[PDB]
RNA sequence: AACACGGGAAAACUUACCAAGACCGAACAGUAGAAGGAAUGACAGAUUAAGAGUUCUUUCAUGAUUUAUUGGGUAGUGGUGCAUGGCCGUUCUUAGUUGGUGGAGUGAUUUGUCAGGUUAAUUCCGGUAACGAACGAGACUGAAACCUAUUAAUUAGUUUUCUGCCUAUAAGACAGAAAACUUCUUAAAGGGACACAUUUCAAAAGAAAAAGGAAGCAUUCAGCAAUAACAGGUCUGUGAUGCCCUUAGACAUCUUGGGCCGCACGCGCGCUACAAUGGAGUUACUAGAGAGUACCGAGAUUGAAAUAGUUAAGGAAAACUCAAAAGAACGUACAUGACAGGGAUAAAUGAUUGGAAUUAUUUGUUUUGAACGAGGAAUUCCUUGUAAUAUCGAGUCAUUAACUCGAGAUGAAUACGUCC
């Protein structure tokens, strides 16, 4: 199995990345180590008024995207049963079956 | 204004059986669910308001229809429905 | 018989299968801004005072934190609220529904305070002490402080703008970022608009601490 | 027919076929990110939608 | 604090202007008329740019969806930003603003909020009818500058091994997997400079040299940013909005064409040049940071002299695409010559995008070979990986940068000063 999470906040994956690994030791021996891919920031620049009076004034929104990647053997019918575990809003979970 | 006469009974009927129906304030593309101009879907049912068949909230160039109490009653002698057809706060 | 061709379709961005990390998030927020903006037009009467996005990995949980939920029979409102999401962002039938919570701190959110002034402004009571009454909730339900601003023609033609101060507040800083609850409200009248800005200073209960602070115990 | 040149021309490129999702402004559009809203709109739900004036 | 500004690089739309043509986007309420037809669409020929039946001679289909009527909303990139909300700019990027009690004054008001010193800073030492506080500054946040200590290891790298190949005189190179670690890579957590440590200068806040250190000007660059105010810009971004105006021969809506590109001239922002610290012909190069769906970024195989054409993998991406020139090395070339510097303006021709390229959209081949010999008075930006020089990615984008926002590549001189 592999899965693969994804969030806007940094702690909000990495809480849940050492969740996951954590729930490891039940149902299974072994989950591997945490994959940190290189973060994606969203950059846009916008002029701050409305119209093209004032001074030529910018600024800078960003938004960076945090990856983090797990692999582990266990079981299709049994990696993780529900694989919900009401996780927080803003994270997305996704599981490479196989 | 001029709406397709079978068009009417149909757009009817959908708002009734759901009790909500959404349209795009743009006037150059189809409606994607009764396969018409928005103009016709605009212009029919911004009246439905006029007449207090539902409410007239527009938000983000998108207005949405709400069936009221008097829109049943309204929707009932056009569309010809038995008395006990009632979404019952569900549709 | 039209001559129309296109056809703008009626979904969202968040329901696409196949989609980019940088789509999919940019999307994720284009989505709850929207929504928060829709039901707030809705919901105004009965304070929606906040929306929230949560999922359990394929379900799509719709919550809201409304402070009057003496409108929401056997969830008839609630259930029309479905029916246009349906309609709209093409969600089926069964992967979404409506929650709805009772905020405690009815004082402590800016989203239904500024509603209050808004009715009281339209009722009539003057702009003095519709906001001396509203602040008196904000004080004493926890904040720290809260700034209320009116501007427009409150008083005659030329427009006037009075700013109401209550308690601490730091007014520069990232700290303002992790204490700060802000909304603007806007009240049509019989002469024109008046602008209501509100904002409420927090405190620890929003977990994290102010930039300079020593509080040395003793033994 | 009365309404059969109505909005007859095709616009399929776009200057004026495409539109803010809720302001409708033709110019200032910000298509980055399939965000599809024009300038002094995102800037309103900019920290709505997740982007913050960070450095 | 107007003038590559309205993210405004306008063929159509945008579009607000002009010549035409239509057209209701006149809901709802009362009347007339009407399923024994209110009205709607149309083939032909004429009219019209037009295959808008707009209209006309004309019959062919459907039928209350409402045709004529008063109220009425309505719609407007119409006016008013001297009616307004929001946002932005400006005073103002510096260090400033205040109420609680107390003291002074009949009162407007004042003290606190200062003699001196010091700081980037009402930042502090100190002084004290002031005391105790609030905002601003600082503090705080993002990037950079370090972790042979920790955590991890593919889509990053290194090493080993197996196979094949090739050159060496003896090192290894290359191609295909195989599997081990984390110095580099990536990203988390803490650690790490507080001027403490020395000398000197000023019972003090503090200042300078030098040392060590990845890092010593608040370490550097940015974000946020006080009270009060403008009758600064925006109602042409908004379904934010009051009042006024037009409101079925319309300033509402749609279509065709044109204009915003129009030239006697003046001004602002820029690109390229005036060359030998160079242009032209070859050769090896080394980056950083962006973007990509079903049709988007497009690999590989081909023909062509190039622009581009035909078939087409993998890629929702540390996976695949996406790639560096200024500079350098090579030659018995150029040789002080408006020359081979300069590429303007023109003339033939070839393609891509587009429904449409004419007033050339963009670009290829050949020819045409203009001013410009370093620039008056004036005047702008800049103190360190900064200026300058040349380039790359992205926003606009069907196609179009000499623009802007970012990114790396080489790397000056001059100050550690004073209010002229």
């Amino acid at each position: 199995i592999t899965i693969t999470i994804t969030s806007t906040k940094v702690k909000a994956v990495e809480s849940l990345c050492a969740e996951v690994k954590e729930n490891g030791k039940k149902k299974g021996v072994q989950v591997k180590g945490p994959v940190r891919i290189p973060t994606k920031t969203l950059r846009i620049t916008t002029r701050k008024t409305p119209c093209g009076e004032g001074s030529k004034t910018w600024d800078h929104y960003q938004m960076r995207i945090y990856k983090r990647v797990l692999s582990m053997k266990t079981t299709p019918e049994t990696v993780k049963e529900i694989t919900s575990l009401k996780v927080e809003p803003g994270v997305e979970l996704e599981v490479a079956m196989f | 204004m001029r709406i397709a006469t079978k068009d009417i009974i149909a757009i009817y009927k959908q708002l009734f059986n759901d009790g909500c129906i959404v349209c795009h304030k743009d006037f150059v593309c189809l409606h994607p669910v009764f396969g018409i101009p928005n103009l016709q879907v605009f212009m029919l049912m911004k009246g439905l308001a006029t007449k207090k068949c539902v409410k007239e909230t527009c938000n983000w160039r998108c207005l949405y229809w709400t069936l009221n109490d008097e829109g049943i009653a309204y929707l009932r002698q056009k569309l010809a429905l038995p008395e006990d057809a009632v979404p019952s706060t569900l549709k | 018989m039209f001559c129309l061709t296109k056809t703008k379709a009626l979904n969202v961005d968040v329901l696409k299968t196949n989609i980019s990390r940088k789509h999919k998030f940019v999307a994720d927020g284009v989505f709850y801004a929207e929504l928060n903006e829709l039901l707030q037009r809705e919901l105004s009467a009965d304070g929606y005072s906040g929306v929230e996005v949560r999922k359990n990995g394929s379900k799509f949980q719709i919550i809201i934190r409304a402070t009057r939920t003496t409108n929401i029979d056997k969830g008839r409102r609630i259930h029309e609220l479905t029916n246009l999401l349906i309609a709209r962002f093409g969600f089926p039938k069964d992967k979404i529904e409506l929650y709805v919570e009772k905020v405690l701190a009815r004082g402590l959110c800016p989203v239904s305070q500024a509603e209050s002034i808004k009715y009281k402004i339209a009722e009539g009571l003057p702009v003095r002490r519709a906001v001396g009454s509203v602040m008196r909730l904000i004080m004493d339900s926890g904040a720290k402080g809260c700034e209320v601003s009116i501007s427009g023609k409150l008083r005659g033609q030329r427009a006037q703008g009075m700013v109401f101060k209550e308690g601490y507040m730091i007014k520069s800083g990232n700290a303002t970022r992790q204490f700060y609850s802000s909304a603007v409200r806007c009240v049509l009248l019989r002469m024109g608009i008046i602008g209501i800005k509100v904002t409420i200073m927090l405190d620890t209960d929003p977990s994290g601490k102010n930039g300079p602070a020593a509080r040395i115990p003793d033994v | 027919g009365s309404y059969s040149i109505y909005n007859a021309h095709p616009r399929n490129y776009g200057n004026g076929s495409r539109t803010c999702r809720k302001c409708g402004a033709r110019k200032g559009l910000i298509r980055k990110y399939g965000l599809d809203l024009c300038r002094r709109c995102f800037r309103e739900k900019a920290v709505e939608i997740g982007f913050q004036k960070l450095d």
